[PDB]
């Protein structure tokens, strides 16, 4: 230092550096803090980053606004348990972890609408309501049969859900053998010229998949569940995974 | 401690060595086999480079300071003061940087997500190889790896871009710079963009993804989309880095004249080579 | 093989879209242009519509004369022979006034005044430019961040072309328009002022540019790790968070002890991104008007 400009200059920038991390941790905050214990329970040690000042967003389309921080809670039940006496170790399911939605099946409680998209229209459809929206490019699935991980046949592709607002596919609707019908995820799906196979999920598993109660949308909290449980898969269909 | 919505996914599995043995946590941080080995790794690298400290005569970290077996070595062994301390601490920092990578493996596979963060990581290890591995295996000795200090490692980059003039000149070098500078571009771009549309002018609604669109439509007279951005940052920073990796690995093998020079190739071509005026001729 | 999403598998069409209104006059949008199944393999296939008021009518024009004053220079020394001009493309070179001549304007043309006019022309399409980030914002009821953050590029551009040029006394300390030249005008600022190694807000600018790449890389690959639940749906998961922005904290805080939020980490990526050219832009201001040599100034200063 530090009758010299260039001094003060790299020490001011240090001290500003500090600050503008302190903020950015302390902005990273607002969502899943205070910590808790395994429990549920506050834990004793927050770390040195206190909660910041809350701020208000203003949702579009008279759904309100969220506080955060706010008091945090899951909003569902989960059926885990302890492994251990003692902080740190596995949780393990008390029941079906596909079923519960614990686990890589995990969802979260959402809201029960649909993401409405800049003039308050469901965002996500599916292409036979979608006016004008036609497959452009790329195989065309609508038709397929869909192929399970244990290599049978799970259904058939009956529609491509659609985001319109940003012309994307997003999901496939699939009938199952008993004529309802599920979505999955198309970044869980692999499109080929003759199926679509799901490596996720068994075909036996198909059923299974979380339901939406309306078939022209979905709702926030159903893309939760049906997300989670086809990525739960992974993991629990591993069994009944024929290699590939 | 965990964060309010962490436990649901605490589950058992995932893990790709010795079933359940490794799998807990230390407060926030996942173990596993990997995080073992990479604590092992890291612990005796960090022990070794503290030794050398030792050996060099110095505790300072703007001076401590491990440099590689000298040329005359090739690619053999060194004594621990001169050269050995360098070899074995590579070869803990890339057991420790892979084994953090298999780590990140393992907690994708407990959270079910996709694999792209340790394959992106792994574009870092292989650029580090390049440099202390592969790149002096290709000239015949790790005295043309880098040392390891703080400044020391400066030096290094200086006086190995000067043995090819200014190295400006290597071309995949100006493709690297190019995607480093573009990806800074994108990080600013999109971070502002959805910040400006998370935080709107004051009183309003949160705007929409569709927004974000018309904002860039507006500006440029095109959107990449949500998906899109995602999609970009990724290439451009692993280009970037890729681009390194091959602007070195080129650079003492198959050139290792002044790179300037290299530009001639173009220059020469027949059908202009001789035609009087311009700056070359 | 597990389907990566880097590539789309299906591209679906609709109706173009012609973006929201809000309070953006209409009057000035063009319609929508072509759309490329090309890009929509990666991101959106639409292209357009633009929107050019007077200050974008402005801001191109101006830009282009910018293009148009290097151009004529170029061809010029080229002897107006393409051949020639597309030989030494990269060597060509517009420079500033020698210095001589100050900080006036009375250089020739062949001779400072062409790269006075060039400079004009592109101060003029870039501060522009920047009131159009900003107006943009501004119509669609948006924050100004973009404005904020193009900014922090806009400053180290200013630096290096017209405050510092102008606070050493000449605008031969500017820098000249070509490929070849510029490369060799950076390599000579940093041997001329005792390697800029030894700056540390150089330094502090390496550590940023390098963040910015693995911080992009992180999160584009995380958004993308995390698109089976949505993930990229970013603004909907800062407003009601669902599993996707829940596994992408949890996958940080399991590897490195602690996480983002959806929002947060856009908060970590424009300031790692835009500290790139803040402290660039210091590092370069105080070179030469107080620090003359960066090495020395090190012995002095730690
Ligand atoms: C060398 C020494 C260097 C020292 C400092 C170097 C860098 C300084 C830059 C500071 C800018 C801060 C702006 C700000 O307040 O952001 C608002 C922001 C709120 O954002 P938001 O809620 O999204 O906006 C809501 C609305 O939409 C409202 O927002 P909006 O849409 O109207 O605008 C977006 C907002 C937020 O936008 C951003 O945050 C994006 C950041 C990009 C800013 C780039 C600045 C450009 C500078 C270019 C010129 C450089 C010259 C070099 C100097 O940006 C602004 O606040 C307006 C800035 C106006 C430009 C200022 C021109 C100055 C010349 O809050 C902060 O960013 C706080 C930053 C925390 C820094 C703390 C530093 C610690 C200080 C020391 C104490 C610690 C002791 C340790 C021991
Ligand atoms: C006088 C010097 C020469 C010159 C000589 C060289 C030389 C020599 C090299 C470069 C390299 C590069 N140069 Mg050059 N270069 C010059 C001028 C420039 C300019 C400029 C504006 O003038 C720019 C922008 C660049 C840009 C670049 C990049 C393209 C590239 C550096 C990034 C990289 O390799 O990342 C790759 C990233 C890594 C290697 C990071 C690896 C990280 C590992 C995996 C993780 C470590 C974990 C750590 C230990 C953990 C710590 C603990 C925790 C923090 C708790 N050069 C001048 C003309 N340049 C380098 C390159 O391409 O290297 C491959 C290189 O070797
Ligand atoms: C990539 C091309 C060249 C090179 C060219 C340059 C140039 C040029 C510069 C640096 C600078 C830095 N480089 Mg280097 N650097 C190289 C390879 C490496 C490797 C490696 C293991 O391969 C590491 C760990 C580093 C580390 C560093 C930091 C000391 C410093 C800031 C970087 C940064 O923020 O990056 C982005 C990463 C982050 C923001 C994440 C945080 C990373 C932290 C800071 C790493 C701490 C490293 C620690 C001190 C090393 C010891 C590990 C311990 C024993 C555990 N470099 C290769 C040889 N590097 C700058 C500097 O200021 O040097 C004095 C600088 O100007
Ligand atoms: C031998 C060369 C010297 C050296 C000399 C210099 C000089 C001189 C400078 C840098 C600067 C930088 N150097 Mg150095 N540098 C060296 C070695 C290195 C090494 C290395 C591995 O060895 C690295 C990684 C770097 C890296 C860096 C960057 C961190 C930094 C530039 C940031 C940036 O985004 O600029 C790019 C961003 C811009 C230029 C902003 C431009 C914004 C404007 C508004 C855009 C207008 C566009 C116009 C309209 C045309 C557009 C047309 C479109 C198609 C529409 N240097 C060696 C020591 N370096 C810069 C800096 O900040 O230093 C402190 C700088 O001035
Ligand atoms: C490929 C694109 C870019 C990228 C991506 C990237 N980096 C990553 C990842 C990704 C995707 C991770 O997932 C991982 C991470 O956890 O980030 C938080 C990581 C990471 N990138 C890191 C750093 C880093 N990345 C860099 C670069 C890049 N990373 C690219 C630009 C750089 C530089 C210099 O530009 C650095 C310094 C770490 C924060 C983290 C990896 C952490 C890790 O491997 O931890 C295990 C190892 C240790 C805890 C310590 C090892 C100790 C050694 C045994 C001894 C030290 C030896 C070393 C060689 C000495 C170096 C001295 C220097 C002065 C030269
Ligand atoms: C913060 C650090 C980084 C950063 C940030 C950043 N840059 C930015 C922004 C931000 C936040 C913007 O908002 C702004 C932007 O608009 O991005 C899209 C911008 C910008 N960064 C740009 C470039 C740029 N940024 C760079 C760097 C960086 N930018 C840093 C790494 C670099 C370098 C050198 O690394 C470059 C080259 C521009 C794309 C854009 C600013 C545009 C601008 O000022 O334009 C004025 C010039 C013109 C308008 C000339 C237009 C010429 C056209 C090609 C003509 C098209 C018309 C057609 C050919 C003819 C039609 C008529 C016929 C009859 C002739
Ligand atoms: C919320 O979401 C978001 C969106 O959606 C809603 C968005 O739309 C957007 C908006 C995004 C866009 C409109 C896309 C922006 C595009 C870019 C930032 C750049 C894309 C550019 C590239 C992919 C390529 C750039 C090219 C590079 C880096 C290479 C160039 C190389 C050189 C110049 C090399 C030098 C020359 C030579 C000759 C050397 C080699 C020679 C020989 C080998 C011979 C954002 C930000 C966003 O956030
Ligand atoms: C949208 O979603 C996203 C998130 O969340 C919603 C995220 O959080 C993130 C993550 C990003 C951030 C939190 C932003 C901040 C990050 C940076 C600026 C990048 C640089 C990060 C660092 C420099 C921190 C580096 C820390 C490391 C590598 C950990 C150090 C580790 C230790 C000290 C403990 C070691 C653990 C071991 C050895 C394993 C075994 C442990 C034993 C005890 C045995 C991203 C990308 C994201 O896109
Ligand atoms: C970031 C800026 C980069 C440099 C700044 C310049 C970028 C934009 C360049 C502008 C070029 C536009 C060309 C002229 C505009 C034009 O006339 O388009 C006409 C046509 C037809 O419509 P009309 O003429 O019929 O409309 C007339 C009005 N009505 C119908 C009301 C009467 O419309 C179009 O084709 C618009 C399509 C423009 C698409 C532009 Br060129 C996109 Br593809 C450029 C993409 C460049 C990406 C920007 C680089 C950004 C880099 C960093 C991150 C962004
Ligand atoms: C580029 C440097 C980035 C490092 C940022 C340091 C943040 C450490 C945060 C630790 C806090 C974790 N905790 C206890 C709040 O959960
Ligand atoms: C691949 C990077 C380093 C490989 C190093 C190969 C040689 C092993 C280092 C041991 C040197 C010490 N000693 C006494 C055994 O020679």
């Amino acid at each position: 230092g530090n009758f010299d400009l260039a001094s003060l200059a790299i020490y001011s920038f240090w001290i500003f550096l500090a600050g503008l991390i302190y903020y950015l941790q302390t902005e990273n905050m607002r969502e899943g803090y205070p910590l808790e214990n395994e429990d549920g329970t506050p834990a004793a040690n927050q770390g040195p980053f206190p909660l910041p000042k809350p701020k208000t967003f203003i949702l579009p389309h008279g759904r309100g606004t969220l506080t955060v921080p706010g008091p945090e809670s899951e909003d569902r039940p989960i059926a885990l348990a302890r492994t251990a006496v003692s902080e740190g170790f596995p949780h393990a399911p008390t029941g079906d972890p596909m079923k519960d939605g614990v686990g890589p099946a995990s969802w979260v409680a959402r809201r029960d609408l649909p993401e409405l998209d800049g003039h308050g229209h469901n965002k996500i459809k599916p292409m036979k309501a979608a006016a004008g929206f036609h497959v452009s490019a790329g195989k065309n699935p609508i038709g397929l049969p869909v192929r399970g991980c244990d290599l049978e046949i799970a259904g058939k592709v009956v529609d491509i859900w659609v985001d319109i607002p940003e012309q994307m596919a997003r999901f496939l609707e699939v009938e199952l053998k008993d004529g309802s019908t599920r979505l999955l995820p198309m970044q869980m799906v692999k499109v080929q010229s003759n199926r679509v196979h799901v490596n996720a999920l068994s075909s036996d598993l198909f059923a299974g998949i979380p339901t939406i109660k309306s078939p022209t949308e979905v709702t926030l909290l159903e893309e939760d569940k049906i997300c989670g449980y086809v990525a739960g898969g992974l993991m629990y269909a591993a069994p009944k995974r024929k290699s590939v | 401690a965990l964060l309010s919505f962490e436990r649901k996914y605490r589950v058992p599995g995932g893990t790709l060595v010795g079933g359940n043995l490794f799998d807990f946590w230390v407060g926030p941080f996942y173990v596993g086999f990997f995080g073992v080995a990479t604590f092992f790794f890291a612990a005796l690298g960090i022990i070794l480079i503290a030794w050398s400290a030792v050996l060099q005569g110095t505790w300072n970290p703007q001076l401590i300071s491990v440099y590689p077996p000298a040329l005359e070595y090739g690619l053999g062994g060194a004594p621990l003061a001169k050269g050995g301390l360098w070899q074995i601490i590579t070869i803990c920092a890339t057991g420790a940087f892979v084994s953090w990578a298999l780590r990140e493996v393992e907690i994708c596979r407990k959270l079910g997500i996709g694999y792209h963060i340790p394959f992106a990581f792994a574009f870092a290890i292989l650029a580090y190889l390049t440099l202390v591995l592969f790149r002096p295996v290709m000239m015949g000795a790790w005295g043309y790896a880098f040392p390891y200090g703080i400044w020391t490692h400066l030096d290094w980059v200086s006086n190995t871009g000067y043995t090819y003039g200014n190295f400006h000149y290597n071309p995949a070098h100006m493709i690297a710079i190019s995607f480093f500078f573009t990806n800074a571009l994108a990080l600013a771009l999109h971070g502002a963009l959805v910040l400006s549309a998370a935080n709107p002018e004051k009183g309003k609604e949160m705007r929409t993804p569709d927004h974000e669109d018309t904002f860039f439509r507006d500006l440029v007279g095109y959107s990449i989309g949500t998906l899109g951005i995602h999609r970009l940052g990724l290439l451009l920073s692993l280009s970037a880095v890729f681009f390194s990796a091959l602007c070195m690995i080129i650079t003492g093998t198959i050139w290792f004249d002044q790179w300037v020079d290299w530009w001639q190739w173009w220059v020469k071509l027949p059908w202009w080579a001789n035609i009087p005026g311009g700056i070359n001729g | 093989a597990e389907y990566q999403n880097i590539f789309s598998q299906v591209q679906v069409r609709g109706p173009a879209d012609l973006g929201m209104t809000e309070d953006v006059n209409l009057a000035n949008r063009s319609g929508v242009g072509p759309f490329s199944t090309l890009l929509g393999w990666f991101g959106n296939a639409q292209l357009g519509p633009i929107y050019l008021g007077s200050l974008g009518v402005l801001s191109l024009f101006s830009g282009l004369m910018w293009f148009f004053t290097i151009g004529i220079w170029f061809w010029y020394q080229a002897g107006w022979n393409p051949a020639v001009f597309l030989r030494d493309l990269f060597f060509f070179s517009l420079e500033p006034p020698a210095p001589e001549y100050g900080l006036s304007f009375a250089a020739p043309l062949k001779e400072g005044g062409l790269w006075l006019i060039a400079s004009f022309f592109m101060f003029v399409a870039v501060w522009s430019w920047w009131g159009r980030t900003y107006l943009r914002a501004q119509a669609l009821g948006m924050g100004k961040h973009t404005a904020w953050a193009f900014l922090s590029a806009i400053w180290l551009w200013m630096v290096l072309g017209f405050i510092r040029p102008i606070l050493m006394g000449s605008w031969s300390e500017a820098v000249p328009y070509g490929i070849f030249s510029h490369l060799d005008w950076t390599n000579n600022f940093s041997l001329v002022h005792g390697n800029l190694f030894y700056n540390p807000f150089h330094g502090l600018s390496i550590a940023f540019l390098y963040g910015s790449a693995l911080l992009f890389a992180m999160h584009g690959a995380t958004i993308l790790a995390v698109s089976r639940f949505g993930g990229e749906r970013e603004l909907e998961q800062i407003a009601d968070r669902g599993t996707a922005a829940e596994r992408a904290a949890l996958f940080w805080r399991w590897t490195m002890g602690f996480n983002a939020t959806m929002e947060g980490i856009h908060r970590w990526a424009i300031w790692m991104a835009v500290l790139v050219t803040l402290t660039g832009g210091i590092g370069i201001l105080l070179s030469g008007t107080v620090v003359d040599n960066w090495y020395v100034w090190g012995q002095n200063h730690g």
